[PDB]
């Protein structure tokens, strides 16, 4: 899917881990990390601009938000339902090369671009790329935010 | 133990007809057998104790301790008596049990011991006599250390 | 592939019973255990090594689901009725909170009586479950109690059964939520 | 190699990073030797950590009986020297073993020349050893880590 | 499996190939002892055995002898070890002169004589070394 | 096909010959052929439990409250009454107990006899004064009404025992 674009990295597998077989699991893991990182970057930027109505949500920086919400509960109910979705998402664990479903695929395509194969390829590539950049951005955001006093620009 | 002369002690059958006559000594009979079936066995701690040690007056084991002991042993023996298969499918077949236990160091394992112990009285007598003798010695050791009688 | 499109429909699960949307992401029905030894153990006196052709796992789970759902429907309606104040005659049932109802009646004694009645009824139900493994045609949850007599229609009975399953699952969720919330905060 | 013991598990053959994918038989044998040495050492280390934590101390170590990392200080340098000497003597014996022609990784009992025939039960039991040893490795490193970070020490809500 | 099989694949010999009797551990450990190691002159075998058994023997006499509580305990222990070593070398010489009578494998008159000379020298060395070590400790 | 419970089948052993039979045997205890019970023991036990339970109900009613035969004073529900009657006249209560014991021993010999041969039917002691056995219908009706109203006796006696025994 990645297919060899861009100057710095065309076919980046120096360690050649995928050469050990079962690349579909690695692809699904990459997609999962990408989705989490994109949502995490968005939730990193937004709280500075807007905070939820509840008083306990109000106040507290993104660096301390995790602990405060774990204490309050939101970071526990979120965990509960994420665990529901992950447990229900069993197929990926034991059947990887046997299952027909492509990695990181759920039957959610209201826009319908997945119907057209070529635009589907373009969109999968764009998703992978924006997700990789989002992973890097989230990592840098966290590190700089703890290193810096404030985390809105950082 | 309270010092009542044997003449004034009511006959043992008198302790089976009037419950109150026993409730004076152990005020848990008053509740009766309802705690037993309700599961509130703790209410019987008056006469089913686990204090151990020795009775200071008579110098022997507490009778309540022995009562609880024998009750627990009765429960365990009744439970263990349902282990073996006799006429209804459920149960253990000792032949299969013995045949199953075999490791690398012992070849065929306990294969053929059931036939030995069900076709020769001398084998069974050897085991039973060894166990009875060891048990008698254990009795001798335990009775002096914890005098069971007053 | 239904109600969870991105997973194969469980092969053991069959889309041929009321409320069938192929929803078993954890493959619970895929367990090969026959769930009939659980009532009549192992070889047993009353067993002929019969094939797991009926009780299997889906029959057991289905009887369990139907029992849960009907019990929960009754429980939710009764809880709502009592918290509105329907304490009934007796002068001993009155003055107790629905939260206190259980332990209060357990200390009362009627709970023991209804426990013995439930023992009798569940013994009947276990005998029924043992049937259909001895060669009966009983279906999961089928006690043959049908005054409405829609089985002759062969289509309206199916709709009623599907509606039963759905209403009962909703009732189970509703009762669980009602109990938890009411424990945390008191409301009607 | 996939055939050698240890494979049986929920994960099956577990080589995400390629270490035995193209390793010569010598390197795979050395990897297995290291796995078994670490596993056995870790099993003993965890058992000793449990012994020390429960207060079970030798009569000759009376004062220190609470925290293993603390107890390590009470041992004089020559005690550790004798530990090292004993381990080196055993290592010398094992090195003398490995010179024999028919040596298999970790088979210091010479199972190949002892068993009447190679068996599946023997492979399964070797796998049992390897699994309990891997768990012991992880558990021992975790014990040392959790006791270094939080000084309260195990059995003290750690 | 079956870890017990007849020794040497001969069912009719009075022995068994148990893990203790025939395992890489025991074969390698015994095959490197001086009494069985390969490529050793009998004199060297005797010297190794004597060194092992002389250092080994001073301790019991030194610590449990009648003079253990005196300030000369170590010397008395050393002397007792020396006397016992002399007795054992007498035993070895007579055994050699009786057994092998009608340089090589250790089972010969000259081989055993060299082994005994080596054993005496090594045993006195071991006793002396134990004394030296214990003298300051 | 059981008349009582359509969902579980009627037992093969129960043919309806015995009175009060509605095919209500879920656990299929009538099929027992081990430990010597075999549905003739169960029938005899049912009749005996039921008869003595009917007597128990009639006794606990205590409507006359003259203590049955004259000289028996006072009215009490169950346990205190039993002990008090035993206390005031041990001679009479012991006499009744031994009468019951004698009939019980003879009955046990009769149970074994009925097991060996079918001469003795279940619940049969030849105590019929009417001596009505020529035509089945009346005998069957009387027997099954006995069993039904005695089952009611047993349930009523449980309704009695339950009171005062709980927490
Ligand atoms: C992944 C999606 C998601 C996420 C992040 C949340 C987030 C949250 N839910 Mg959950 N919830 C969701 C989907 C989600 N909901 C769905 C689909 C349902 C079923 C309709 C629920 C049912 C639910 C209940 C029943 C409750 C929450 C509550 C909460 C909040 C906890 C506040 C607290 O600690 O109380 C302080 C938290 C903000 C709790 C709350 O207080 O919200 C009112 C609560 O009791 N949620
Ligand atoms: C085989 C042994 C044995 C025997 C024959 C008896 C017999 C008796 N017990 Mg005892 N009992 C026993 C073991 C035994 N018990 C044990 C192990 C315990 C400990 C839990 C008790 C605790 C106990 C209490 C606390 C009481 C009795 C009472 C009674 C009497 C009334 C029985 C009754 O109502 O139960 C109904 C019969 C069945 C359920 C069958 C009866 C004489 C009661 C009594 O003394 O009143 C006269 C009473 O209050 N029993
Ligand atoms: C739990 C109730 C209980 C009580 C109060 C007693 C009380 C007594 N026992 Mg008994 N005993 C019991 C249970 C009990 N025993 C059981 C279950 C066993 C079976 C092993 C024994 C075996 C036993 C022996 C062999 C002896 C006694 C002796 C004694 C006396 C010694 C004094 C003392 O303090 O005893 C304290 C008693 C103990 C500390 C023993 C406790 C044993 C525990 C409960 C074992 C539990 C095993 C467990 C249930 C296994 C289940 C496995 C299964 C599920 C597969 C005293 C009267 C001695 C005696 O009377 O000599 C004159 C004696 O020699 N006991
Ligand atoms: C199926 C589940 C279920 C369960 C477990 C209970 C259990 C209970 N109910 Mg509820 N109830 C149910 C269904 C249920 N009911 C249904 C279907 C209805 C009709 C809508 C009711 C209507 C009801 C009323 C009106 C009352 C109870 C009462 C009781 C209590 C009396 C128990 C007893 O034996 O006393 C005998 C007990 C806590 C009584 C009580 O004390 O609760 C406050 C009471 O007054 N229940
Ligand atoms: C509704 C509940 C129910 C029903 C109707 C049955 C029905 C039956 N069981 Mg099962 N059983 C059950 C629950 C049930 N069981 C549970 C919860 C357990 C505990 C795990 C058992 C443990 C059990 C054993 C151990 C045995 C039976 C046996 C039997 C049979 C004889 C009747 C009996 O003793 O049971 C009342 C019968 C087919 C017996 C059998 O199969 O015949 C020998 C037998 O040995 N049952
Ligand atoms: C939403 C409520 C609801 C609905 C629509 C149904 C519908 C049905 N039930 Mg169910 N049932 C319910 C609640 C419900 N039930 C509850 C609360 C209980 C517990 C008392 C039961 C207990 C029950 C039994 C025991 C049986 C049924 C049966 C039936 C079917 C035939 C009877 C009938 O009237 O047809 C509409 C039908 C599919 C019977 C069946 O499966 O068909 C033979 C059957 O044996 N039901
Ligand atoms: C059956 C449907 C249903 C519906 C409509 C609601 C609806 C609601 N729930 Mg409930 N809830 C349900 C099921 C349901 N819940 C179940 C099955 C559980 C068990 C996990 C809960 C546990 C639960 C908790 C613990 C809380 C809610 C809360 C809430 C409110 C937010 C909202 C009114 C919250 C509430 O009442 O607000 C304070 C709250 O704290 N729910
Ligand atoms: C990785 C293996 C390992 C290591 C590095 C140590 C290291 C240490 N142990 Mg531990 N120990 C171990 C395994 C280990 N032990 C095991 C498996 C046991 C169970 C028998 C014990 C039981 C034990 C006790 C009871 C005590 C120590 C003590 C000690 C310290 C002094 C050495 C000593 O007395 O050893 C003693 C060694 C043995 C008694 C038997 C070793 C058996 C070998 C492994 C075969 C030292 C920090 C002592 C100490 O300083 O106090 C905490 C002490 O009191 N250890
Ligand atoms: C209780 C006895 C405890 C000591 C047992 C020793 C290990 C015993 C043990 O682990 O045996 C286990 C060993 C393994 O057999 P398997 O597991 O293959 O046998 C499976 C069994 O179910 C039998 O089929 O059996 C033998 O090799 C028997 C001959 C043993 C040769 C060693 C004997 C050493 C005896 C002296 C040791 C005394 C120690 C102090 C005693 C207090
Ligand atoms: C570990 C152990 C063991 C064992 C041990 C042992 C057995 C030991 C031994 C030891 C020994 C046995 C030692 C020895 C040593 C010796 C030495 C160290 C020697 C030296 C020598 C010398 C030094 C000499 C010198 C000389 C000579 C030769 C002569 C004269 C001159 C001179 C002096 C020069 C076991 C496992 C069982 C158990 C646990 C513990």
């Amino acid at each position: 899917g990645a297919d060899g674009p861009e100057p710095t990295t065309k076919n980046f597998d120096p360690l050649g881990l995928a050469e050990k077989g079962d690349v579909l699991f690695y692809r699904e893991a990459e997609l999962k990390h990408c989705r989490l990182a994109m949502l995490a970057v968005v939730g990193m930027v937004v709280p500075n601009f807007v905070r939820l109505p509840g008083d306990i949500y109000q106040g507290v920086s993104v660096v301390e938000a995790h602990n405060a919400m774990v204490e309050k509960g939101p970071m526990v109910q979120l965990l509960f339902w994420l665990s529901l979705f992950e447990i229900i998402t069993a197929p990926l664990t034991w059947n990887m090369q046997a299952k027909d479903r492509e990695p990181g695929d759920f039957s959610l395509d209201p826009l319908g671009f997945c119907k057209d194969p070529e635009k589907k390829k373009r969109y999968q590539l764009s998703e992978l790329k924006n997700g990789r950049l989002a992973m890097l951005a989230f990592s840098g955001m966290i590190t700089q935010a703890v290193l810096t006093g404030h985390g809105f620009p950082y | 133990d309270a010092g009542v002369a044997p003449q004034e002690i009511p006959l043992p059958h008198e302790f089976l007809v009037n419950r109150d006559l026993i409730a004076q000594l152990y005020p848990s009979f008053s509740k009766g057998l309802v705690p037993f079936f309700s599961g509130n066995w703790s209410e019987y701690s008056d006469f089913l104790t686990f204090k151990g040690g020795v009775n200071p007056v008579t110098g022997g084991l507490w009778l309540t301790d022995t009562a609880h002991h024998h009750l627990a042993l009765a429960v365990l023996f009744i439970f263990a008596g349902h282990m073996y298969r006799t006429n209804w499918g459920i149960g253990h077949s000792m032949k299969e049990m013995l045949e199953a236990h075999k490791g690398p160091f012992t070849g065929e394992g306990h294969a053929g011991l059931y036939e030995i112990l069900t076709t020769s009285w001398h084998a069974q007598l050897a085991i039973n006599l060894a166990m009875i003798g060891s048990l008698s010695i254990i009795v001798a050791h335990h009775m002096y250390a914890m005098p069971p009688y007053p | 592939s239904k109600s969870i499109p991105f997973a194969p429909q469980p092969a053991a699960l069959d889309g041929s019973l009321p409320g069938d949307v192929g929803f078993d992401p954890l493959g619970l029905t895929s367990i090969d255990f026959d769930w009939a030894k659980w009532i009549v153990p192992a070889r047993a006196s009353m067993r002929k090594g019969d094939e797991p052709v009926v009780v299997d796992t889906l029959y057991w789970m289905r009887e369990a689901e139907l029992k849960h759902c009907r019990v929960a429907m009754l429980a939710v309606v009764g809880w709502l009725a009592v918290d509105m104040g329907l304490r009934l005659p007796g002068t001993k049932y009155m003055g107790l909170s629905a939260i206190s109802a259980h332990d209060a009646m357990v200390s009362g004694g009627n709970m023991v009586v209804m426990l013995h009645f439930a023992l009798l009824l569940e013994l009947i139900n276990g005998a029924a479950i043992f049937a259909a493994a001895q060669g009966s045609g009983r279906k999961p949850g089928d006690f043959c109690l049908d005054p409405l007599g829609l089985a002759k229609d062969s289509a309206k009975s199916a709709r009623y059964q599907l509606s039963e399953v759905k209403n009962g699952r909703l009732a189970m969720l509703a009762f669980s939520g009602i109990a938890t919330q009411a424990v945390l905060t008191g409301h009607s | 190699v996939k055939e050698m013991p240890g494979v049986s598990a929920p994960l099956g053959f577990f080589d995400p990073l390629g270490f035995a994918s193209k390793a010569s038989p010598e390197t795979i044998t050395k990897y297995r030797e290291s796995e078994l040495r670490h596993g056995r050492t870790a099993m003993l280390a965890v058992l000793g950590w449990a012994f020390t934590e429960a207060g079970c101390h030798l009569p000759v170590f009376p004062n220190a009986g609470t925290n293993p990392l603390a107890a390590a200080g009470q041992v004089p340098f020559w005690g550790w020297a004798q530990i090292f000497a004993f381990c080196g003597v055993i290592e010398f014996v094992q090195a003398k073993i490995r010179e024999r022609p028919g040596f298999q990784a970790g088979d210091y009992i010479g199972s190949g020349d002892l068993m009447d025939e190679g068996d599946d039960q023997w492979k399964s039991f070797q796998t049992k050893e390897l699994n309990n040893g891997r768990l012991a490795m992880l558990a021992s490193i975790g014990l040392i880590g959790q006791t270094a970070i939080f000084g309260q020490n195990i059995l003290e809500q750690s | 499996a079956n870890f017990i099989k007849p020794y040497n694949n001969d069912p009719f010999v009075g022995h068994l190939s148990t893990p203790v009797t025939t395992s890489a551990a025991t074969k390698a450990f015994l095959g490197n002892l001086p009494a069985y190691r390969a490529g050793l002159s009998p004199l060297l075998r005797g010297l190794e055995v004597g060194m092992a058994h002389g250092y080994l023997l001073v301790g019991p006499f030194d610590k449990l002898g009648p003079l253990r509580n005196s300030e000369i305990a170590l010397l008395s222990g050393f002397l007792s070890a020396v006397g016992l070593i002399t007795i054992l070398t007498l035993c070895l010489t007579i055994y050699g002169k009786v057994s092998f009578q009608e340089n090589k494998d250790l089972l010969t008159e000259d081989g055993w004589s060299q082994f005994t000379s080596g054993f005496l020298v090594g045993a006195f060395g071991g006793a002396g070394f134990a004394y030296l070590t214990l003298l300051n400790l | 096909a059981s008349k009582s419970l359509p969902f579980l089948p009627k037992p093969e052993k129960l043919d309806g010959s015995l009175p009060g039979d509605v095919g209500f045997d879920p656990l299929n205890l009538s099929a027992t052929d081990e430990l010597g019970l075999d549905l003739y023991w169960f029938r005899e036990a049912e009749v005996k439990h039921g008869r003595i339970a009917m007597l128990a109900v009639a006794g606990v009613l205590f409507c006359d409250q003259i203590g049955s035969l004259p000289g028996f004073p006072s009215g009490k529900d169950q346990m205190d009454l039993f002990w008090q009657v035993f206390a005031e006249k041990p001679n009479v209560v012991g006499a009744g107990v031994v009468a019951v014991s004698i009939l019980e021993f003879i009955s046990g010999i009769a149970i074994t006899a009925g097991r060996k041969d079918g001469s003795r039917e279940a619940g049969d002691f030849n105590l019929d004064p009417f001596n009505v056995r020529a035509d089945p219908a009346k005998k069957a009706t009387a027997q099954l009404q006995e069993i039904k109203n005695g089952r009611l006796a047993m349930l009523a006696s449980m309704g009695m025992i339950a009171q005062g025994m709980t927490t």
